[PDB]
């Protein structure tokens, strides 16, 4: 990454073994559950395109997803080149391939990122990557919100957990449906409570 | 394209 | 977070992998036991709104709670906007959405937090979050203090542990009841000891 | 509201 | 905590995830064995009252002990207020509640701790806490020293371990008894060795 | 008192 | 490695125990799966030839691969000496053996790497090593892309994972084949979808 | 401990959670095997008497040993007071109790340790502690060197390991005996090899 | 160890708990496999003789090896004294015993190591130690290269692994033999391939 | 003595 | 060659 | 010798 030092200057630092291992382990354990994306974003704080490519490349398996990610990056890079049609010792303008780190060196990336004003190629590339990861989350979301219905004896709290877990995954890239998909006994209670009830009030009502 | 199937992220082209 | 450096200046730092993992693991293991809140507060020391949102987003599951948390934040943000009705290169005033980090950038958050005088948007947002987490603790508290009664052969110490564990959870958002809910043998001893006895003296008395 | 159901914490609006 | 930096100045630092986890884990594993207290003291080195409250609050369960601790802190705080009967931009004098961190802010705590001369509210509060923890150790000590007697075939070394483990817990808040509680065969040997023998000499004598 | 039953360590009063 | 310090100067640092252990563990667990190479590259960031040799030497077993690696390094070193035919207190020019760290001392390596302009012997040697590791990945790739065919009941997603995992390993040192190797039912669907379909669109189509 | 900083000055640092845990774990796993002493010494590098007392106090159990250690410290402290018979704002001379940290504060310890010339009370106390730990190792050494004899089918290497493991423990506070305690077949070979043989030559000779 | 600081000066640092534990664990797990030596060298980067003795002393068991190591150090120290036949406040010349850290203090070691020009006693002693460790590796090498022959159904790759693992251990202190020790079927193929074939080409040829 | 049985290391006397 | 069979990476020659 | 059997590495002599 690029971070501050004692002199207050932005300097490059090696990606740490802790960071490398944390990303490998979250992918292994969580695959492409929605919560993997904010973890990726947090672990790649201040990342250069090189660092982002390092993290993506350290992933073994999940290569269908990684290929979809390549497609998304290709699309975002093409759009950048469309919108940005591009001297000794002077800073050139970054193309899509430079932002994605295929045609740019680490030193060029540092030059752009620490310039005044800065050209944040690390943040731009992360945006494309996060866009692609969100599509993968949506692709691998197993259940439609329409099929999340409360069981006859399922506690309301457990149903609400399933409901909003499903909604999170499905929307990666409500109040009335929650009530409609509730079981007969809680639906009766929720109808009597009426519209305008908070989730807390609904959960309290069907708790007993 | 910037990236091709079966090639690493960051792979230089040509 | 924002922390001090050698120059004595407040500078932004990336949220560390240790911090990220610790929060994920405490939620996984402890769910919403009361002790999870002070851990959240400690792990989010010096946090920007962005850092707080990162921590909240890294949580997989528990989405009923996370939705209740959203409601609470919406309420606190609305109240802020009511109480605080809001130029080139000048610092704007933060709205509720800026404090919650939806409409503010990381650099704007750093600007407010490191200003003189500082506008501590990180601390304000944490206050709203902790408020919401306390409601969730209360919601998920399984037992009323009225149903914590000492068993016929339960050691007094174990009963007192259950009593004050329950009280902590129930009050998230006594001396006489402790005695009344004690079993016959210890109640007799505690009655003879009389009122004004410390917990230590009570536990010593029913220890044998 | 600031936050909506099924949307991440910090999600920009509009 | 408050620690030194490159400039040689006392600056506040966030309590680390390592510190937070270490304290949680020692309580979980060791409960209130005597060795937990010096660990608490070491882990809370340079701690503000806020840090001390953080550590205490992160503890799940053990709420009988935590309530006894509250009582002790209340007693020590009352005594402070008795002995210390308490202007724009000037430093006020800390009351008991300020030392315990209920009525003082983190910045006020830092002000007192880094003042010249310093008012070490962190150390004062830790003293009260350690006082309370010692009482809890004594309360939860299971065995009297009078009931530690060497078994007919128990090796002397194992007996001495039990003897001094028990003594440590019982005294939280000898030479002759060690001999008297020894079994017939070692007692005979220890009598012949006579008084004035070191523990090493006693253990050597009953080793065979 | 400074601390009350069932309230966290550091809990502000009033 | 060689890294920056507070003075902004490039100084040598000891390879850390975390780095050493991470490399040992990734080789133990992953052997020579493609993802081991970017991990090696990341863990050896800023590495001297000495550091690179340290990492390679800490590997127990896998000595067939390590011998192939030696061959590759010998070839790249020979080519360097062909292309670069090589005074008191002056900097000599590095030969192949110096780059590989057999005939150069750590101080000579630091001299070359921190010179102005710098002679990046660490990066040159890493290039040779990564070249050799890629050949080993190719050698140990178990399956040809021609033998990756979708099973009668294998979900399309699982097939695509196998397809691109195999392709990655085989190419270490497509769109039409993916369709041809699909099973009858998905092939029919993919034919109807037609050429020009993205991987995402293909996976969506055969998902049901 | 006391360590150097950027200004090149000796400043106090808190004992770290890593250090605290490492010492607790080595005692738990290894008890009082000889190798525990150099680990103690290494973990207590730059330690104040306070730090040394912290490490000793964090030990649960092993209280027979800890009591023997107290005796040894009492003896060494008495000798110090015999050899060293001891003004506003001036540095007093440390007595035995000050070195052992019973009657000295942390600030007094830092004063003595960082003085010019320095009075290394941390090193003096560690010397007494290491003296006591060595006696405990000797006390808990289970086997005499006289009873380490090579088994009829025991490989010579395994015998030599037992021989020198025993010797290390027994001497805490040879060449001919090694041969005499060897079994008939190796003894014959070692006799033929003759005196003046290195251990390596002896082990090579009895290897087959 | 001795390392650089912000001022660019060589200052002593305490050996870290991570370093201490890593060395203990590698010896426990790997005993004296060849890869343990480069790990020792890497973990002891910048080490003083004191640090090297600390690492060696923390090893429990393996005392036959440690005694052989003592012999080797004695030999190298004797040779140093032969080749180097050795005033108030002035630097004395280090003898063998000083390099091995028996007769030199930590401060004397730091004096020699940080002098201009530096007398690298840490590196000299490490050389002697590594020399001794290599002899131990050779001593504990279980198999001669002559007895590594490919099994009738053993894959060639697995045979080559055994071949070069054995060679590494045996040489601690080829092309034709590899072919001769191959089984009939691969030997035939390797003969047809002819001499001058790389290991990669040989492995490819016998892969099928 | 400096240290007494059953008392912590570093325990102040009197 | 720079490296020989059975010899460590970085092994000095001659 | 510098080191003797059964004595630690770094053990001072005499
Ligand atoms: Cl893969
Ligand atoms: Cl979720
Ligand atoms: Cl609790
Ligand atoms: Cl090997
Ligand atoms: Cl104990
Ligand atoms: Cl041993």
């Amino acid at each position: 990454p690029i971070v501050q030092n004692l002199q207050g200057q932005m300097v490059h630092q090696c990606i740490s073994p802790r960071t490398l291992n944390a990303w490998v382990k979250v992918v292994e354990e969580k695959a492409f559950s929605p919560e993997v994306i904010p973890m990726f974003s947090a672990l790649s704080c201040g990342a250069t395109p090189q660092d982002l490519n390092t993290m993506l490349n350290t992933v073994g398996g999940h290569q269908a997803a990684m290929q979809m990610l390549k497609e998304t990056i290709n699309e975002e890079a093409a759009e950048w080149d469309r919108l940005h049609p591009v001297a000794p010792g002077q800073m050139r303008e970054p193309r899509g391939s430079d932002i994605a780190g295929t045609t740019s060196t680490l030193q060029e990336q540092i030059g752009w990122m620490t310039h005044n004003p800065p050209i944040p190629v690390g943040e731009i590339y992360k945006r494309w990557i996060i866009l692609g990861l969100n599509k993968i989350v949506r692709m691998y979301s197993p259940t439609s919100i329409l099929d999340i219905r409360q069981g006859p004896k399922e506690p309301f709290r457990d149903y609400v957990d399933r409901f909003y877990k499903t909604l999170r995954a499905e929307q990666a890239s409500t109040e009335t449906l929650l009530v409609q998909n509730a079981n007969p006994d809680c639906k009766t209670i929720l109808k009597a409570l009426g519209p305008g009830a908070t989730l807390e009030e609904m959960m309290t009502a069907c708790q007993g | 394209p910037v990236l091709f199937p079966g090639q690493p992220f960051g792979q230089p082209p040509l």
